[PDB]
């Protein structure tokens, strides 16, 4: 006779529990990188904005030679 | 010749807006597991037009409750609302060169609540009296703390102008010295404009469609445009606040190219945040944004007045 049946050797094993991976960093490796990204930007924007007001001081001492013709 | 730099403003923003409801479509369907429109054009590129010419002979049917006068004078001032705050934006030069345009976007995003309260008190229902409260609570949530995000990043820049934002990216991006105010910056973005996880307005499980429900075609695309310029607006507005690009005088090619593709991946992230979080309720909206926003935003704002002191870097004013 023919009928459905399940192999000779029955069916494989199946997963049937919970599996989370749990990834990522540590908590201090993201909180030093924030750390680290706020004093580059910190010290990168004080350089920045001491050149712009070198710039700016340049400009305002330009304007008050050309003043008296004006 | 103010008028075709006017016109080339504001219609390929509305070609946007019909463009992002196509590819708000195709996305939205691609992280669901399904594709999106591509059966009216190729790849449906004809899927805006039909939207637009459907929504524009369809019938007005306006109510008999309804009080007419702001039922017709809110989605005008919505549309104009999110056009007319364009203008500051510097693309790399801005339309106008307001010294103040900090202010007139805070302003004028202030004015853009006023279409959704009209349009909720104009209809007689108790739906989009429920949609206008909420509308009300979310202003509430997101003022106060817009506002100081907006100042405290703002404080290294020297000045209101939007102009002299873009010189200030010449060295390095202010994310880097201001990413906790990025991620408020962000939630902000996302709470204002009425967007999932923050929508609280337009709910399809909550309400049926809240301060628009009674709002047929006609008027209730003007709602949808203004909302998508909205959404485009706040994105390239942030891509100019935290990620400007680099500038040439002579070639503006270059900066435009660049914040044109930052502000599309800010889109297409905005997108992919929209439709992967559930709705929040809008008692937590100010149970956040009053409860956890509010203190960290008064000690970064603190620390952001204190801060060119301490390391003697006081920008200029001009």
């Amino acid at each position: 006779v023919k009928q459905d049946m399940p192999p000779v050797g029955g069916y494989g094993p199946i997963d049937y529990k919970r599996n989370l991976p749990r990834r990522g960093l540590s908590g201090y490796s993201m909180f030093a990188v924030g750390i680290g990204a706020l004093l580059f930007g910190y010290w990168s924007m004080m350089r920045w904005n001491r050149e712009r007001r070198r710039l700016q001081i340049e400009d305002f001492e330009a304007r008050i030679a050309l003043m008296p013709l004006l | 010749m103010f008028m075709i730099n006017v016109l080339t403003l504001i219609i390929p923003i509305l070609l946007a807006v019909a463009f992002l409801t196509l590819v708000e479509r195709k996305v939205l369907g691609y992280m669901q597991f399904r594709k999106g429109p591509n059966v009216v054009g190729p790849y449906g590129l004809l899927q805006p037009i039909a939207d637009a010419i459907k929504l524009f002979i369809k019938e007005p049917l306006r109510p008999a409750t309804s009080s007419i006068s702001m039922f017709i004078l809110a989605p005008i001032l919505a549309l104009t609302l999110a056009l007319t705050m364009w203008i500051p934006l510097p693309m790399p030069y801005p339309l106008i060169n307001m010294n103040l345009g900090v202010l007139f976007m805070l302003a004028m995003s202030s004015l853009a609540v006023y279409s959704i309260l009209w349009s909720g008190w104009a209809s007689n229902s108790k739906y989009a009296l429920i949609g206008a409260l909420r509308a009300v609570a979310q202003t509430i949530s997101y003022e106060v703390t817009l506002a100081i995000i907006l100042l405290s990043v703002l404080l290294m820049n020297g000045s209101f102008t939007l102009s002299t934002l873009i010189i200030t990216q010449e060295q390095v991006w202010l994310i880097f010295p201001a990413w906790p105010l990025a991620m408020m910056w962000f939630i902000s973005t996302l709470a204002e404009t009425n967007r999932a996880p923050f929508d609280l307005t337009e709910g399809e499980s909550e309400l049926v469609s809240g301060f628009n429900v009674e709002y047929a075609a006609g008027p209730f695309a003007l709602f949808f445009m203004a909302e998508y310029a909205n959404i485009i607006m706040m994105n390239i507005f942030t891509t100019t606040l935290f990620l400007g690009a680099f500038h040439n005088p002579y070639m503006p090619e270059l900066y435009t190219i660049n914040f044109t593709i930052k502000s599309l991946l800010l889109s297409i992230t905005f997108l992919w945040i929209r439709a992967s979080y559930p709705r929040f309720r809008y008692d937590q909206l100010m149970h956040l944004l009053w409860k956890n926003f509010l203190p960290l935003t008064l000690a970064l704002c603190m620390w952001h007045v204190s801060l060119p002191i301490l390391l003697s870097s006081i920008p200029p004013q001009t």
